[PDB]
């Protein structure tokens, strides 16, 4: 941080012992740390060794007792709730809390490295490798030694508290029906069946800020109004239940005028011998047959549909990863196959005058070979 | 198409099928290491299994295939890398490799899923490589995961070139040198170039086809020791004979 | 199955890389290195001449070889070989007249 060096010396073990290393085999001297030419605009870094780059590496290694190599390296890192730990750029993991520290109410969180191992400092300055030059205000840095690499970030206080679910999907049509004593959910729109206890759940013993209640009244509105207020009916109150795999889902049942009027002449006739729809959706049975076909066949026919396409974009995507997940994202990314999962990350762009492309595809050295695309700069 | 687990083989033009027997989730065991003993270089490219097709049956060894399927073969190797990392599908949930050493298991449950064709809710990082220091020292291959389409013919277009550059030393041999440096020579002489040059290239061509010739005797087992019998008889010969004169030089 | 065979394919180009790289003299030295780091300060002491003596001995067998491998180079010491055969069986003969009487 002072001048933007290293000591050309280290600690290292070999045969169960600490020994110490010295560059070139000289003497403790500053070594300047220098630009990496390849690294990205963003997620820089800096070396004190040419050797990463240069192709004198081939005979470097034969031509000096020890090297020592001096990194930096700026990452983005990311953690999620309950904040008890985080993952860099890199791949690694950290096992601390990024907002512990010494200071009111940092202090009390997640920990999994020694006392000595993290040190914090107020009042601290940055400054450019680059360009050498200070920054204009004091920050608090936080430092923690992992056994393979030293981290350091700025300290903040723990952020306020949000809403504990959010919202994921609108559907304007699903259908629900009674199996093996569960409810079974199903949808066009999306793929996934939802699978639940026949028990509604009581939001309004966890919803006391009323952050789902709200805005699930608001979308049922809109939706009714865009495409059921001329051809349908609401039977009843809106209902909550907690599907399978962790997600929340409030109905609401319908009723087409059609089949509504079903209902009206059925209890007509049952007074004349002798409304609340939601008394009566399920008493009818000579009603409900030809509905538990109508829309049986519905539901299987969504069903055969999303194997189909589920089928087909599954095989594309091991053919052109990158491709397929930048239509799903909605922009240009990376990805890889790790085995069965996928991994991703986001590319960066250049404008279209800074690149320059080469004369000449044939190589000179080798004269049976050729690249297969241009080379540029 | 047939709605339950099937296998299939195409027999050119045409689709051959039969049924697949499942085998229950606990009866089924992983081993924790993926490299091979006997050859250094080499590494499976799936885990190995060890498994039963009845409670009290004997076992039987395999690889684990795709989406569930047991392997009987273990046939799935390939050279091996560094920085290695794989998460295999395994009974309902995942199991976690690196460096080609077993690690942890997995619920389906554990991993964020794109339940849609289209999502933009991902909170994604521009990830920067912690390259080990191998791929620089001792020159060893870093790994990039499974193969796509661009990558696996970008590896058939190395391999026919590798293959194009040993036909060539097998072609050509040499003394093509010898006579090409020959008949630069010659060529620029004129008339005289040429009088001398086909008696020359004459000459050149008996030597270098004699040579071949008692070289090629040696290939024979008896050929080789009839010049070797031959070369130690003259040793003894000469050192007798060389002994012999030193007595009369004596006295 | 494709992608399996490329990766079967690749493997055995680099056995065949790995045996062309490589020498037979790696493991003389290997052997040698490993008797005088063991050895200690005189290990060190003799290993750094007899590396330079060795060193002489591979590359005077790879000198010749390298002038064997020539039609000229094989037909010279073909030729040496064959006069110097002759004249040891007709010196021995010759003694052997001698010999008899």
């Amino acid at each position: 941080n002072a001048k933007g060096v290293c000591r050309s010396t280290a600690k290292y073990v070999r045969n169960n012992l600490e020994t110490t290393a010295f560059h070139r085999d000289d003497h403790e001297t500053d070594m300047e740390l220098k630009p990496a030419n390849a690294a990205t605009r963003t997620s820089r870094g800096w070396h004190t060794t040419d050797l990463k780059y240069n192709p004198s590496r081939v005979e470097a290694f034969h031509r000096y007792g020890t090297t020592v190599n001096c990194i930096v390296e700026e990452v983005d890192a990311r953690s999620v709730y309950p904040y008890d730990e985080f993952v860099l750029a890199t791949g690694d993991f950290v096992y601390m809390s990024p907002f512990y520290g010494y200071r009111e109410g940092s202090h009390t969180e997640h920990t999994s490295y020694a006392a000595d191992r993290f040190k914090q400092v107020d009042g601290f300055y940055a400054r450019d490798l680059t360009t050498k030059a200070r920054a204009t205000a004091p920050t608090t840095r936080n430092l923690l030694t992992t056994p393979k690499f030293t981290v350091a970030w700025d300290w903040v206080p723990k952020r306020p508290s949000v809403c504990t679910m959010t919202k994921w999907q609108e559907v304007d049509e699903m259908l629900r029906s009674e199996y093996g004593g569960s409810f079974r959910f199903s949808s066009d729109a999306i793929c996934t069946t939802f699978t639940t206890n026949l028990t509604e759940y009581p939001l309004s013993r966890v919803d006391l800020g009323d952050c789902i209640g709200k805005d699930a009244r608001d979308a049922m509105d809109r939706i009714f109004a865009r495409r059921y207020n001329a051809t349908h009916i609401k039977v009843g109150q809106p209902q909550y239940y907690l599907a399978n795999g962790g997600f929340l889902i409030a109905y609401q049942p319908l009723l087409s005028n059609t089949l509504a009027e079903l209902y009206v002449r059925e209890h007509l006739r049952e007074q004349s011998r002798k409304i609340e729809f939601a008394r009566l959706q399920f008493t009818y049975n000579h009603i409900q047959r030809p509905v538990n076909d109508m829309l049986g066949r519905v539901a299987i026919a969504w069903c055969e549909l999303c194997n189909h396409e589920l089928t087909l974009w599954n095989e594309a995507r091991k053919l052109n990863p990158n491709a397929i997940a930048s239509v799903t994202v909605g922009r240009r990314v990376s990805a890889r196959m790790l085995g069965d999962v996928m991994a991703v990350s986001t590319c960066v762009p250049v404008a279209a005058d800074n690149v320059i492309v080469q004369n000449s595809m044939r190589i000179s050295s080798r004269p049976g070979a050729c690249y297969s695309r241009p080379l540029v700069s | 198409t047939v709605g339950r687990r099937v296998s299939a083989r195409m027999l050119g033009d045409v689709m051959a099928v039969s049924t697949c027997v499942p085998v229950a989730a606990d009866n089924v065991i992983v081993q924790n290491s993926m490299r091979i003993s006997s050859r250094p270089g080499a590494c499976y490219s799936r885990p190995l299994v060890s498994f039963r097709y009845e409670d009290q049956g004997p076992l039987v060894e395999g690889q684990l295939g795709e989406n569930n399927e047991l392997r009987l073969t273990r046939d799935a190797i390939e050279p091996c890398t560094v920085g290695h990392r794989r998460y295999f599908t395994f009974g309902g949930g995942y199991v976690y490799f690196e460096e080609y050493a077993y690690s942890h298991q997995l619920s389906r449950a554990d991993i964020t899923t794109v339940s849609t064709f289209i999502d933009l809710n991902i909170t994604m990082l521009e990830d920067h490589e912690f390259v080990p220091l191998e791929v620089y020292t001792r020159h060893e291959i870093k790994d990039s995961g499974l193969l796509d389409y661009t990558e696996v013919q970008r590896r058939v277009q190395l391999h026919d070139l590798r293959f194009a550059d040993i036909d060539t030393v097998i072609h050509a041999d040499a003394n093509a040198a010898m006579f090409a440096g020959l008949g630069a020579f010659f060529e620029g002489m004129g008339d005289l170039g040429r009088a001398v040059g086909k008696v020359v290239m004459g000459i050149v061509g008996g030597v270098v086809s004699a040579v071949s010739g008692v070289s090629s005797f040696m290939s024979n087992p008896f050929g080789a020791l009839a010049v070797g019998l031959l070369v130690l008889a003259g040793l003894a010969a000469a050192f007798f004979a060389f002994r012999y004169v030193m007595r009369l030089q004596s006295n």
